[PDB]
Formats: structure tokens, C-alpha cells, sequence
């Protein structure tokens, strides 16, 4: 067939990133090590950590949008009772 | 809306099949069908239950069969094209009052009361809202509420007034195992029939359910240990920089 | 999208003025220290998405020593992150190595090419 | 040893899996029903028609 | 070489599944892809099942549903997990497209894999919306109604579409025959659509959350992400078990279970959880064409992100301005869900019209404003001038 | 189309069709309601409508009915002053439907329906 | 019925036609059928109920 | 069969899946032609044709 | 991705046959050529001869077999008229 456009990816032997000269790398295998040694100082304190170090990003607008929906709801349940009868009509106009 | 306009909550009652693990209680279900028979019946259908699916859960093969004996049903006709009759049988569905709509409407002051096969499944509330609008009857209306003649007052009821009267009352069913027929034993036996009727697979579907989780449950323990053994290698690997000599 | 000329133009107006300087300065060191990336031992040019023609051509004239360098850093950051962690704290990377070495490069390749697309839609007059 | 008694010949690792799943349906099946409706006692059919045989 | 790579037909298997080079860091949430074809494949599989039990016309449609339930053998499990199971469908599909917007998996080189991704996204809407018809419910023919009617409103054509559309002057028996015809397509030009969305990403590969080139580090699919792959269809399996046999009604109404009455409106008209942020958004216009027009450009605004994000950086994972605006359009989402599902009332009605101009300005008013920024405090917090 | 010949249609009672999917509530009039839609006039109401716009005919009064929003029905004869209701929302209807006796302030449609000597043709 | 009209016959010639059958009705108030002459949209019938 | 003969559920079932294959049948024209572009078409002298090619 | 197979075609350049050496091709524009030379002295002789020299091999297993089908026809025939009543019980057993 033809060839093809260029892109930023290749295979194995050719995968297009800069050229390496320095780097060692070492490993085990995972018939020699330990089974399963990870519930605990993973549930300690690395599984606090990595959303307590996020959690404000997240809270502080779910914080605004539970409070703006509560505030209606306590609103339309007041219009529509007793006490609520004569704003109602103002305010359907 | 307001309140009534949305009708009154129906609180939580202590169901025996409510649960995982729980099948209905089938003397409940055939004590509630003597209460369709004596009571309901007389203005309601119920059209998507064939007597067949009765044997086995409340009544015995003999029992469904002479039952299913005292209505008749159309037949084939004869040599000359003429209509027959015949008695029911095990294949048959269960029959109506009414031969159509509006017999059923001039018989009910223009009201329609609705199929009861699927009732339970119909409504936001589900046995709860069946059995508060059944017992929830106030003997006077609150004050200052003027219904239309025809009409009933219920609070359960969108709207509060409904079109049909109160029909239990004490003693009014005798019972063959000698249960005392009050007006909420019979209220609670007929909303766990009315339950069989739009849930007939209920006690198969949570008994299938049960060896569906264990399974699942296990497959996925075991894939977490499979996935953590087989990555063990790459967690644990070390990398180290020496500068390259320059002039090259 | 944003052209680096862009940036740098905005951003020098704002270090010339001495009262500019006294408001955002302060809010810029505090937006590098929450982000993080230096926790994983990178510096700030290791972040910019190189797939395109421009950062191809800053990247093939680095000097070599500082291409190695480069090498390692992207490749232990993403060794630390899937063991969900962060490096020991001598390994992090300090506000007086945080430079943009990266940058001479990438401005001087940005020129080249807006007076080649000027030449080439070119108007003249007699 | 047991790996190689067990899991090494996998002409029926395969097989062994393939067969220990054809028991393992019947004595699952005969467990749970028992347990399912020992905990259901005295609410199904067969506890009514006991005793409305009359 | 080995017979997997010499020949036509696993070569392809083996370049996608087997031997195709992905990045060592990604993490859970690129698993999402691989269960959204599981999907496809358990919706299909149960809807020809169903299809052989099942008739289309207007007086037959509710019964035969009824006839799946209580007469075909283990009939009410291919319906329940057909239903509850177009459900996970789109809960998968929604946090697949939100790990998108996060790390920037819409940018060059990318776009053409967002594009189809965004087809992809129409048509499931659509199929979702003509097998609910096919019930003939009570909720089934007064939302074929009301959406059906949205068409009157163009120019010159509009009163010539819908009476093409129904076959007739009202939603009867001519409109149920042909959306359970066009129901039984559709998810066959979405398989083929997966296909297109697979070519595009073996072109360039996945990305990685850290936002940089992945070019240095990579590890072979087979044996690693199969087996990770494997830890979340057990679990997608056990929860969808979990719904199927233990409550299976809770994710619909039960309006659904009277039939259809073209004499008696209901009180309340509710869409699917799933389409109820385009439902609000309907309603917050008063005027009718223009609110169909807003309905269908609040799917057709994701085609700009690639031209109004204007950072130099992929991804979000380094920047705090734009991980809090994030998460309040996430938040603002479920807050026009929620609006949808109410009456049209006070205070309803404006706190809809605010949450409608929140989601538009983030594509078009928000990214361009704080990408820009964040360029420009990342070089004067460290250029020495 | 549906034709039904004028001396068949009583006055008392309903002959609702459903004709091409539309609940069509009418009447045989007769004269004694002709001046029992003048009596509230415009200051009421957003439209210019008159009965003269309403009706050609004053014998025969015809109107279609599904609803400006949904398409309930109401009740028969149950209304503020000789009209129907229903209770979707409050919406009570006068003779002819002149709605503003609830929230919805514009009236529905009129049929097309024609003679061609003794012989209407609703549609 | 209406198939004949500009084939073979005049529209008030099939009206006659049609008009000399009687065909099922809706039921009344009460619920019990009736009858009515037919028209353009019914089909031709035949000798036998069976 | 669903049953004891032709019947009522055998026709509906043979409607839905003669729906369904004819998509199975236009996924093996796609690998058809896939088996075609790898070494092209013979021609009626029998012998190769790399020597002359048109478009 | 990774390279393929081997194959005995290719594309454009590289098409895979034996190298050629010595072979040289004319060709005219179709724009300064005669149109539609094509009915006469191809209906004339050609279009006769490119049958003719091939009719022999499909009208000999064609009359063989139009021979054996008609012969079976006007036997099933006289089996089943008055005349052929008597053998038609006799290669019926
Ligand atoms: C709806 C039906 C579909 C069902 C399946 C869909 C699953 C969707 C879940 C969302 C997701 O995919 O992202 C998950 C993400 C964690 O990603 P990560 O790679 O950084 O964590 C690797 C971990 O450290 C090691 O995880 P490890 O591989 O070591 O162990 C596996 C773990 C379970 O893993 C999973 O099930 C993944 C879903 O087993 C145990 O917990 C051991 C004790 C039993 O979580 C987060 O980033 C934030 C946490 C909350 C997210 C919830 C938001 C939902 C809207
Ligand atoms: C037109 C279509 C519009 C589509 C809009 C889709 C809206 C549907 C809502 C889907 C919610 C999905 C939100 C999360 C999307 C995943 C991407 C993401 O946010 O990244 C995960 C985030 C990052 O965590 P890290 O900082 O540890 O990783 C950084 C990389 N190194 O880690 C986290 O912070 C995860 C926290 C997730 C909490 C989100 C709560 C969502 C609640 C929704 C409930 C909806 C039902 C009521
Ligand atoms: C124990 C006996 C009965 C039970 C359990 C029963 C059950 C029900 C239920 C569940 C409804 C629907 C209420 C709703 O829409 O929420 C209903 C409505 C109705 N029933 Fe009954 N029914 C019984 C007996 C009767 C009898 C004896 C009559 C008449 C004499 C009757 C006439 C009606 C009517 C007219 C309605 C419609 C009311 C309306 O829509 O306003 N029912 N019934
Ligand atoms: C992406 C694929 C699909 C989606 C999202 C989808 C969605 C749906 C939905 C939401 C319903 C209404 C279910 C309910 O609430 O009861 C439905 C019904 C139905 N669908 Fe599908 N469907 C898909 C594929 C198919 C296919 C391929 C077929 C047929 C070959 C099919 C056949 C049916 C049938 C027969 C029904 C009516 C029975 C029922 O209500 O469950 N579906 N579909
Ligand atoms: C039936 C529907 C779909 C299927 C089967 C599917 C499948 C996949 C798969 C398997 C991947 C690679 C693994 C992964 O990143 O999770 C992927 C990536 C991707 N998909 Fe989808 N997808 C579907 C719908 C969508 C939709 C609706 C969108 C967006 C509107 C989309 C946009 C993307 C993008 C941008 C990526 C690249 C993510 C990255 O490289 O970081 N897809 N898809
Ligand atoms: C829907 C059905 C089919 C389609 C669309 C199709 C399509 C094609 C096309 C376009 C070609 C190339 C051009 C040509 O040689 O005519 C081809 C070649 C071929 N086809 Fe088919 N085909 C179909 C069915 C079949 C069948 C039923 C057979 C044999 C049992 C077959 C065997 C072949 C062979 C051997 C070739 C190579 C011919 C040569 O190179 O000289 N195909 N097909
Ligand atoms: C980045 O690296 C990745 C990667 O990360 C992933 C996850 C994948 C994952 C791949 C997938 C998830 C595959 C996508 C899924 C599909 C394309 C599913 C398509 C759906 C079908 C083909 C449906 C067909 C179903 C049928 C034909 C069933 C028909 C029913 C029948 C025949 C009933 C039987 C009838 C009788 C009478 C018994 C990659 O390929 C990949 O490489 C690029
Ligand atoms: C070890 C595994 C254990 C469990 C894990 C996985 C198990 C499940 C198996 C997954 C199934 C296989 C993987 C998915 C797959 O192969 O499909 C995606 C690839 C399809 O895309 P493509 O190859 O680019 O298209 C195909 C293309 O690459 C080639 O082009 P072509 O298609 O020939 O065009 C011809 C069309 C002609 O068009 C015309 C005529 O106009
Ligand atoms: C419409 C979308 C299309 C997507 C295509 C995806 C590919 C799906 C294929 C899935 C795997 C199928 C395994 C094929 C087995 C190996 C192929 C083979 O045996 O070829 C041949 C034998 O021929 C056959 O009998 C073909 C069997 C038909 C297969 C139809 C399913 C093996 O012999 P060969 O030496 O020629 O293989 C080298 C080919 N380059
Ligand atoms: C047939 O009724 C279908 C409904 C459904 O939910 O299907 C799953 C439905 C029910 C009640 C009310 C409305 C219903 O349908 C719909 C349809 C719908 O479609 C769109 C979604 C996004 C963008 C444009 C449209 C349109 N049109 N958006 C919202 N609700």
C-alpha cells in the first residue's frame, strides 16, 4: 500500500522520542517478593493524602450548589401554604 | 402545588417480603384472594392473570378447576355458524365485570375503575399507598370542604376526592383457617395478592439473585489479588542518572 | 494557541511597572507552589505539549547535555506518579533551578516564521 | 509437587477447569436453595398446603 | 515472524489488543472506553432476544411487553437487564467524556477522535429515545408528543416535517411501526462508528494524566491492562447484578406502567434521568424556536473547545483556577438535572435560566478567559526582570 | 374528514369524537346561549375575540378542545358559570372555552367545518 | 369503497352503493351496539358471517 | 419451532433475525476486500501481472 | 504499527516484478484521435472468430445434454397416456 502521514507516534524499535544515554533501570521479579503488603501504609496515610490535598477543589463549589438548592426548596415549600398565600400572588404576576 | 393538591405521604409498614432475602407469605396471598372474590370484584377486572399461574402459590390443581367452572366463556361455533357457550378452564384469564367501557362507566356514576394487574407497580408508594388509601377514610371531611355529590373524601387521594366509597368494614368475610376479619387484616391480605399479581416471578428472581452476587462477588476479590501479583515488577523499579561524558 | 511572543509581551509589561509588579508577583509564587509540578522533580519547560512544528524544531537544536537531562526528569516523574507518590524532599526541584531554558529557542523559532508567512502574502507598490 | 501435578499440564488445565465447573454447578444449586428456603420457613406452598389439607 | 503478526486478520487483533504500546502512569479512569463496548455488546445481544417475542402495532405494544414479563422463559431477566442497562450506558459514557474535558484529551492531535466521539454521542441519544416508544406507556406517548411537536416551529417546512414524521396527524399506529424499525438500525451505525473512533486512536495513542509525552515509557497492552481491565468489568457486572434482581424499578416511573391514552394527559411529564439537563434547558426560553435551537447547541458547543482553550499546557493536573471551574460546571450539571424534574414554578423558573447561561459560558467565556491568565502567572513567577 | 347530518346532534348531551386524534368538545346550541359570552368584555382578557369570530353560525356551536399545553379534558357541565373544567391546573372553562379564569390566556382553535346544504364536514 | 370512484363510477354513485349495507357501530350510553349505513371508507362485504 | 409445528412464534422470530443478517453479511464483504487488497486481482492469461498497471 | 507480511505485489515504484531493460512505448492523446472507429471491421470478421473458434466446447456438452432431457420428457409422457398403461405398472414395482 502507500505510505502513510506523519505522526507523533511510532512501534517498538522506532517509537519517536530524543535519544537516551545515561539511565539504569532495575527490577525484581514478582515471583521473589512479598504477597500483597499494601493495605496497610497505603490505607494509613497514603490514602488520606491524596484527596485531602484535593478535597477543597471539590467541596467548596459542591458547597455553594447545595446551598443555593436547599434555600429554593425552603422557598417554593413556603409560597404554597397558608402562610405563603399572599406573595404568592404577587409574584405570578 | 400545595399539599393536597399532591395528596398525603403513606408511611412505611413493616412488610414481610421487604428484604433480600425474603418470599411472600402465600396464606397472606390466599386469604387476599377470598377478599377479591367477596368484595373488589364487583367492579374491577383483572385481566393479565390466567387461572393456570394460581396452582402451586395459593390453591391446589382441583380447587383452580372448579373454580374456573362457574363462568362461561365463547366457543367455537357449530355445524350451522351459530355461537356456543362453554365452562371455563385452566387456560382461560379471569373475567370481568363489564362487557366494555361504557357499561362500566353508567354503572359507576361516569367513573372508570381501572385494571388491578398491575396497580401496585402503578403508583408512586407502591403496597404502602394501596393500604393507607384503603384504611384511610376519615368519617367527615376536614371543615370547609365542600365535595361534589358523587364524591368521597381521602387524603391519600390527589386532590382528596376520589371517586369511589369506603367498602371494608368489620366481619363482613368469613375466613377458613379462623382469622378475625377486621378492617386491617383484610386491607393487608388483599395488597399482597394484588403484589403477586404484577410480581409473579418475585420469590424466583431474589433466589437466582443470591447465587448471582456470590459469583460476582468472588470474581472480583480474586481479579484485585491477580492484578496486583502480575504488576509487582513494574511498582518496584528503580531508575538511576550518571551524566554522559561531553565531545561526542 | 497562545503564542509564546504573546506571553512574553504581557508578561515583561507587567515587570516593567513598579506597581503592577508589587500586586500579581505575589499571586504568581503562590500559583507555582500549589501546583506541584516541582514535587515530581520537573521543571516548568518539561511541561509544554511539544507536538507541534514549532516545538520540534526548539527541541532538535538543544545542546545535548541538557537533552539527557530533560530525558531523565520526564521519565522519573512518570515513575512516581503510578506508585502515587511524591520524591523525598532533597530531590525536589528549587525556585533558582526553575529557569526557563527552554525558551531562547522557542522565541527564536517563532520569529523565523511570522517573517516567512509576511513574505509570503506580500503586497508592492511602484 | 502439586504445581505440576495441579496446574503445569495444560491439556487439562484447561480441562480441570472445564471439569471441576460441571460439579460446582450442582452441589451450588442444592446449597443456597436449602439455606433460601430454611430461611423462608413456614411462608411457602408447601408449609400452607400441610396444614390446609384440613 | 509469529503467526499473530503475519497474518491479515490478526495483525489487527494484535497491533489493538495485544502488542500496542501504552503509557506506563494512566490510571482507572481509561478503563472507561473498554466498558462502553461491553455495553454495546450486552444491548444488543438482549434486544434481539426480546425482538422475537415482541409486536409493533399500537394495539399489540403494551401486551407483548406484558407477554415478555410473564410468559417467556426467564423473560423478565432479558428485560431488566435490557433497561437498567441502557441506564449504566449512559453513566459510563458521561464520565468517559468528563476525563476528556479534564486532561485535555480533546487537543491537536486529537481532534478528529473527539469529533466522532461527539456523533457517537447523538446517536445513542437517539436510540435511547425510540425504544422507550416502543413500551407504549403512558410516559411513552405524551413524550413522543411533546418532542415531536418542537418541529412545527421552523419556517416554511416545519408544519411538513412532523406530519412526515408521525405518518398521520397525531402519534398512532404508523409512528410506533416505524421508530421500532429505526430503533432496531441505529445501534448498527453506532458499531460501525466505534470502528472509525478505534482507527483514529491507533494513529497516535492514548494520553497520560500528566499531560506530557509518553514516548520514553511504554509497556505492551497484553498480561498488564488486560488483567487491570478485568478488575473493573467484575465490578460493573456486580453492581448492574445489584439492580438487576434486588430493585429493579427504582431508575424509571411508573406512569410507565399504565397504557397509553391519547384522551388523558398526566399530572407530571418527566423525561429518563439521563436526558433531564436537556429537558431544563428546553423550558428556560419562552420562546418555541428558540428553545429547540438551544437544545441542540448545548451538544453541538463541545466542537469548540479545541479553538477556545489557550493554554500552552495539556491537561489540568498543574492548575488551580482551572480545577475549581471544573467542578462547578459538574456540579451546575447536575443542578439543571435536578431543574428538570420539577414544575414549572417560582423559584424554579429563573434558577433554570441562570444554571442554562452558566453552561454555555464555560465553553465560550471561562477557558479562554483563565487559560490565558495561567499563561501568564506561570512566566512572571519565575522570568528575573 | 367525518360528516354527521345536523338533525342527529342533541343539545343536553356530548357527541365528542376523537376525529384525526383531537377530543373535540361540542354541542347543539340552540338560541338561549348566544348572549351568555358578551357579558365580559374585552378588559378582561389579551385577544380581540368576539363571538362573531368565534362562531359562524349562532345555531351551532362548535370548538376544538386539547389544551394549550398538554391536552387534558374536563368534566361535563361542572364549570364557574355554564362551562366545563379540568383539574390539570385550574383550568376552568366558560361556554365557547375562554380561558383567564385560570393562568392559560389564549383560547385553542376553531375546527374547519363546513355546509354544503344541511350537511356539516368537521376537518 | 372509495377505490371505484374514478375507475368505474361517480362519487354519489359509490355513496348510493354503500348506503344500501348496514356495518357495526360503537355502543351507546349504555353500552349496547347498534348499527349504521355504511360509507367511503368501509369495504365491500360478503354473503356469510362464517 | 417455539412449539409443535409453523407457527405463530416461528414467524416472529424468522422476521427478526432476517433483519440481523444481512449486517453479519456486510461485515464479511469488508473482510473480503481486505483479502483482496494484499495481493490484488488475477487476469484471464493466467501469468503475473506486475509488469503493466493501470489505475 | 508493525510491518506486514510478505507478499508478491506492491505499489507505485516498488510493484515487484523482474527488472526491465530495453523496452520502449508510444502512445497518441485520445483528444487527436478518430471517433468511434469501432462498429465496422470488428462486427465485420472480428466478432465471429472469437466465438467460432471457441463454439465447439460449449455446444457439444450442450447438445448432450438438450439430447438426454427431451429424450426423458416424451418417455414420462407415453407413460402416463392410454397408450403406455401397461409398462407404467410394470416400472412402477
Ligand atoms: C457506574 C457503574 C460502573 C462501575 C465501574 C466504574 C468505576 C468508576 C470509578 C471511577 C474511576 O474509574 O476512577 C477511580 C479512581 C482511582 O483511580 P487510581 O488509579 O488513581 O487508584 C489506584 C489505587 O490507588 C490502587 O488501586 P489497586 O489497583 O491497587 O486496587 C484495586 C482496588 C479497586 O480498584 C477499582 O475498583 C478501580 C475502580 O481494590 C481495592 O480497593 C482493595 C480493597 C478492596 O478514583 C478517583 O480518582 C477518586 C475516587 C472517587 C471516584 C468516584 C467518582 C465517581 C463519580
Ligand atoms: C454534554 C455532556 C456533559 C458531560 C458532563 C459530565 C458530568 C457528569 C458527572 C461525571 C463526574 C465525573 C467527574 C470526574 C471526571 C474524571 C476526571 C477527573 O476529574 O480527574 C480525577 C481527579 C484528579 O485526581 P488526581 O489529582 O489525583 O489526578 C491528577 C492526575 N495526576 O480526581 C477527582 O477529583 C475525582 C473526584 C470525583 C468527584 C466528582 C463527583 C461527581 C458527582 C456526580 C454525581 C451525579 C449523580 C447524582
Ligand atoms: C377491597 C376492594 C377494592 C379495592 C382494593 C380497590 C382498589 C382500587 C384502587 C387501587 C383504585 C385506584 C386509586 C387510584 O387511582 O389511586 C380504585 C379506584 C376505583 N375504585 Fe376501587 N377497589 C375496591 C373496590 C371497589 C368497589 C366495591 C367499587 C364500586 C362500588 C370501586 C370503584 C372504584 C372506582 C369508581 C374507582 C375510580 C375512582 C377515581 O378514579 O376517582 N372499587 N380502586
Ligand atoms: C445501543 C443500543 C440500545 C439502547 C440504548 C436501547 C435502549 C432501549 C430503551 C431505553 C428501551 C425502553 C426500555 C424500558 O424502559 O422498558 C428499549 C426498549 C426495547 N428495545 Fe432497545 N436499546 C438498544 C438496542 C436494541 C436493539 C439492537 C434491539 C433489537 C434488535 C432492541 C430492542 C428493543 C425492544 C424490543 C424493546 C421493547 C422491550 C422493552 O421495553 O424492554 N434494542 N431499548
Ligand atoms: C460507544 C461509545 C464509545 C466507545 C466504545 C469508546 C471507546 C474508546 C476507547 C476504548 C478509548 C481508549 C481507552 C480510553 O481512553 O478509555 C477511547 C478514547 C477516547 N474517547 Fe471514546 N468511546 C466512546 C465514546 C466516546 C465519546 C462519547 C467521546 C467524547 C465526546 C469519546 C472521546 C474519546 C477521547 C477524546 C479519547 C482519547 C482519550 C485519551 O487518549 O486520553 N469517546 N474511546
Ligand atoms: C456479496 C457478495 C460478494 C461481493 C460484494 C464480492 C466482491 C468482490 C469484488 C469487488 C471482487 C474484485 C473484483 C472482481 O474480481 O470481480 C471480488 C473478487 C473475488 N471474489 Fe467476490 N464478492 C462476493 C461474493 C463472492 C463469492 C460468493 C465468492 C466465491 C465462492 C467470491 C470469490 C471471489 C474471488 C475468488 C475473487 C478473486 C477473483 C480474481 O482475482 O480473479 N466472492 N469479489
Ligand atoms: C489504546 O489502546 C486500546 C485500548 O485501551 C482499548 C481499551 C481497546 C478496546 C477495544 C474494544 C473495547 C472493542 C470495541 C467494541 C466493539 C467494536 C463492539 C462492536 C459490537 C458488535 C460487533 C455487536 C455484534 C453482536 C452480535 C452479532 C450478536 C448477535 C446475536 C445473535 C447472533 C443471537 C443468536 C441467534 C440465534 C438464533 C441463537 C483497544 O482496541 C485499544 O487499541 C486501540
Ligand atoms: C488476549 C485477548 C483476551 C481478552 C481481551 C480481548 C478480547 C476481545 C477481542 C477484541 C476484538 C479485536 C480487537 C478490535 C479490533 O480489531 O477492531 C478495531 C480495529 C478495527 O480498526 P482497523 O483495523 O483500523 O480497520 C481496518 C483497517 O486497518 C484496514 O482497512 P480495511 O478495513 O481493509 O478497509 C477496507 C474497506 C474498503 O472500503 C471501501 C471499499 O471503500
Ligand atoms: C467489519 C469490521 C471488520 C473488522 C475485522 C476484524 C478482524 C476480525 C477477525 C477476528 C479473528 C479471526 C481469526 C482468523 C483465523 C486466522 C485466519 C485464517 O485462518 O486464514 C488463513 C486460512 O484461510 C481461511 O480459512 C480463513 C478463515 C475465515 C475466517 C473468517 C472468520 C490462514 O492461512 P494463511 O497462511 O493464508 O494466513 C496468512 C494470511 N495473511
Ligand atoms: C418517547 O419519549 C422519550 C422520552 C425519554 O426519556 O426517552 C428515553 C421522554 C419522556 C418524557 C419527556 C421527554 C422525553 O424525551 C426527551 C427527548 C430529548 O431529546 C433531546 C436531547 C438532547 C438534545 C435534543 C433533544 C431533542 N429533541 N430530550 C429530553 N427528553
Amino acid at each position: 500500500g502507500p505510505p502513510s502521514g506523519k505522526t507523533y507516534m511510532g512501534w517498538w524499535g522506532h517509537m519517536g522520542g530524543p535519544k537516551q544515554k545515561g539511565i539504569t533501570s532495575y527490577a525484581v521479579s514478582p515471583y521473589a517478593q512479598k504477597p500483597l503488603q499494601g493495605i496497610f501504609h497505603n490505607a494509613v496515610f497514603n490514602s488520606f493524602r491524596r484527596f485531602k490535598s484535593q478535597f477543597l477543589y471539590v467541596l467548596i463549589p459542591a458547597g455553594i450548589y447545595w446551598y443555593w438548592w436547599k434555600n429554593g426548596n425552603e422557598y417554593n415549600e413556603f409560597l404554597y401554604s397558608k402562610a405563603g398565600r399572599e406573595e404568592l400572588e404577587r409574584v405570578n404576576v | 402545588m400545595t399539599a393536597a393538591e399532591h395528596g398525603l405521604h403513606a408511611p412505611a409498614y413493616a412488610w414481610s417480603h421487604n428484604g433480600p432475602f425474603e418470599t411472600f407469605d402465600h396464606a397472606s396471598i390466599r386469604r387476599g384472594y377470598q377478599v377479591y372474590r367477596e368484595v373488589c370484584a364487583a367492579c374491577h377486572s383483572l385481566d393479565r392473570v390466567a387461572w393456570r399461574t394460581l396452582v402451586g402459590v395459593s390453591h391446589t390443581n382441583e380447587e383452580v378447576r372448579n373454580m374456573a367452572e362457574e363462568f362461561e366463556y365463547d366457543d367455537e361455533p357449530d355445524e350451522q355458524g351459530n355461537p356456543k357457550k362453554r365452562p371455563g378452564k385452566l387456560s382461560d384469564y379471569i373475567p370481568g365485570p363489564y362487557p366494555n367501557e361504557q357499561a362500566a362507566r353508567a354503572a359507576n356514576q361516569g367513573a372508570l375503575p381501572p385494571d388491578l394487574s398491575l396497580i401496585v407497580k402503578a403508583r408512586h408508594g407502591g403496597c404502602d399507598y394501596i393500604f393507607s388509601l384503603l384504611t384511610g377514610y376519615p368519617d367527615e371531611p376536614p371543615a370547609g370542604v365542600a365535595l361534589p355529590p358523587g364524591s368521597n373524601y381521602n387524603p391519600y387521594f390527589p386532590g382528596g376526592s376520589i371517586a369511589m366509597a369506603r367498602v371494608l368494614f368489620d366481619d363482613m368475610v368469613e375466613y377458613e383457617d379462623g382469622t378475625p376479619a377486621t378492617t386491617s387484616q383484610m386491607a393487608k391480605d388483599v395488597t399482597t395478592f394484588l403484589n403477586w399479581c404484577a410480581e409473579p416471578e418475585h420469590d424466583e428472581r431474589k433466589r437466582l439473585g443470591l447465587k448471582t452476587v456470590i459469583i460476582l462477588s468472588s470474581l472480583y476479590l480474586l481479579s484485585i489479588w491477580v492484578k496486583k501479583f502480575k504488576w509487582a515488577g513494574i511498582k518496584t523499579r528503580k531508575f538511576v542518572f550518571n551524566p554522559p561524558k561531553p565531545r561526542k | 494557541p497562545q503564542s509564546f511572543t504573546s506571553i512574553a509581551r504581557i508578561g515583561d509589561y507587567i515587570l516593567k511597572s513598579p506597581v503592577l509588579s508589587k500586586l500579581c508577583v505575589p499571586v504568581a509564587n503562590q500559583f507555582i507552589n500549589l501546583a506541584g509540578y516541582k514535587k515530581l522533580g520537573l521543571k516548568f519547560d518539561d511541561l509544554i505539549a511539544e507536538e507541534n512544528p514549532i516545538m520540534q524544531t526548539a527541541l532538535r537544536r538543544l545542546p545535548e547535555d541538557e537533552s539527557y537531562a530533560r530525558a531523565y526528569r520526564i521519565i522519573r516523574a512518570h515513575q512516581t506518579e503510578l506508585t502515587h507518590h511524591l520524591l523525598p524532599r532533597n530531590e525536589w526541584i528549587k525556585a533558582q533551578e526553575d529557569v526557563p531554558y527552554l525558551l531562547p529557542y522557542i522565541l527564536e523559532a517563532e520569529a523565523a516564521a511570522k517573517e516567512k508567512d509576511e513574505l509570503d502574502n506580500i503586497e508592492v507598490s511602484k | 509437587s502439586l504445581y505440576k501435578t495441579f496446574f503445569k499440564r495444560n491439556a487439562v488445565f484447561v480441562g480441570t477447569i472445564f471439569a471441576g465447573a460441571f460439579v460446582f454447578q450442582t452441589v451450588f444449586d442444592t446449597a443456597i436453595t436449602s439455606w433460601y428456603e430454611n430461611h423462608n420457613k413456614g411462608k411457602l406452598w408447601k408449609d400452607v398446603k400441610a396444614r390446609i389439607a384440613a | 515472524m509469529a503467526f499473530r503478526k503475519s497474518n491479515v486478520y490478526l495483525s489487527l487483533v494484535n497491533s489493538y489488543i495485544i502488542d500496542s504500546p501504552q503509557p506506563s502512569s494512566i490510571n482507572y479512569w481509561w478503563n472507561m472506553g473498554s466498558l462502553l463496548g461491553l455495553c454495546l455488546v450486552i444491548q444488543i445481544v438482549t434486544g434481539i432476544f426480546m425482538a422475537m417475542h415482541y409486536s409493533s402495532n399500537i394495539e399489540l405494544a403494551f401486551s407483548s411487553v406484558e407477554h415478555i414479563m410473564r410468559d417467556v422463559h426467564n423473560g423478565y431477566i432479558l428485560r431488566y437487564l435490557h433497561a437498567n442497562g441502557a441506564s449504566f450506558f449512559f453513566m459510563v459514557m458521561f464520565m468517559h467524556m468528563a476525563k476528556g474535558l479534564y486532561y485535555g484529551s480533546y487537543r491537536s492531535p486529537r481532534v478528529t477522535l473527539w469529533n466522532v466521539g461527539v456523533i457517537i454521542f447523538i446517536l445513542t441519544i437517539a436510540t435511547a429515545f425510540l425504544g422507550y416508544c416502543c413500551v407504549y406507556g403512558q410516559m411513552s406517548h405524551w413524550g413522543a408528543t411533546v418532542i415531536t411537536n418542537l418541529f412545527s416551529a421552523i419556517p416554511f417546512v416545519g408544519n411538513d416535517i412532523v406530519s412526515w414524521l408521525w405518518g398521520g396527524f397525531s402519534v398512532s399506529n404508523p409512528t410506533i411501526q416505524r421508530f421500532f424499525a429505526l430503533h432496531y438500525l441505529v445501534p448498527f451505525i453506532i458499531a460501525a462508528m466505534v470502528i472509525m473512533h478505534l482507527m483514529a486512536l491507533h494513529i497516535h495513542g492514548s494520553s497520560n494524566p500528566l499531560g506530557i509525552t509518553g514516548n520514553l515509557d511504554r509497556i505492551p497492552m497484553h498480561s498488564y491492562f488486560i488483567f487491570k481491565d478485568l478488575v473493573t468489568v467484575f465490578l460493573f457486572m456486580l453492581i448492574l447484578a445489584l439492580f438487576v434482581f434486588y430493585s429493579p424499578n427504582t431508575l424509571g416511573h411508573p406512569d410507565n406502567y399504565i397504557p397509553g391514552n391519547p384522551l388523558v394527559t398526566p399530572a407530571s411529564i418527566v423525561p429518563e434521568w439521563y436526558l433531564l439537563p436537556f429537558y431544563a434547558i428546553l423550558r428556560s426560553i419562552p420562546d418555541k424556536l428558540l428553545g429547540v435551537i438551544t437544545m441542540f447547541a448545548a451538544i453541538l458547543v463541545l466542537l469548540v473547545l479545541p479553538f477556545t482553550d489557550r493554554s500552552v499546557v495539556r491537561g489540568n493536573t498543574f492548575k488551580v483556577l482551572s480545577k475549581f471551574f471544573f467542578f462547578i460546571f459538574v456540579f451546575n450539571f447536575v443542578l439543571l438535572g435536578q431543574i428538570g424534574a420539577c414544575h414549572v414554578e417560582v423559584p424554579y423558573v429563573l434558577m433554570g435560566q441562570i444554571a442554562t447561561f452558566i453552561y454555555f459560558a464555560y465553553f465560550l467565556i471561562i477557558v479562554p478567559v483563565i487559560s490565558t491568565i495561567e499563561n501568564v502567572l506561570f512566566y512572571i513567577g519565575r522570568v528575573n526582570k | 374528514k367525518v360528516e354527521v347530518n345536523l338533525a342527529a346532534i342533541p343539545l343536553g348531551k356530548n357527541v365528542v369524537v376523537k376525529w384525526q386524534g383531537k377530543p373535540v368538545f361540542i354541542r347543539h346550541r340552540t338560541p338561549h346561549e348566544i348572549q351568555e359570552a358578551n357579558s365580559v368584555d374585552m378588559s378582561a382578557l389579551k385577544d380581540p375575540q368576539t363571538d362573531a369570530d368565534r362562531v359562524k353560525d349562532p345555531q351551532w356551536l362548535i370548538m376544538l378542545g386539547i389544551c394549550t399545553h398538554l391536552g387534558c379534558v374536563p368534566i361535563g357541565e361542572a364549570g364557574d358559570f355554564g362551562g366545563w373544567f379540568c383539574p390539570c391546573h385550574g383550568s376552568h372553562y366558560d361556554i365557547s372555552g375562554r380561558i383567564r379564569k385560570g393562568p392559560a390566556p389564549l383560547n385553542l382553535e376553531i375546527p374547519a367545518y363546513e355546509f354544503d346544504g344541511d350537511k356539516v364536514i368537521v376537518g
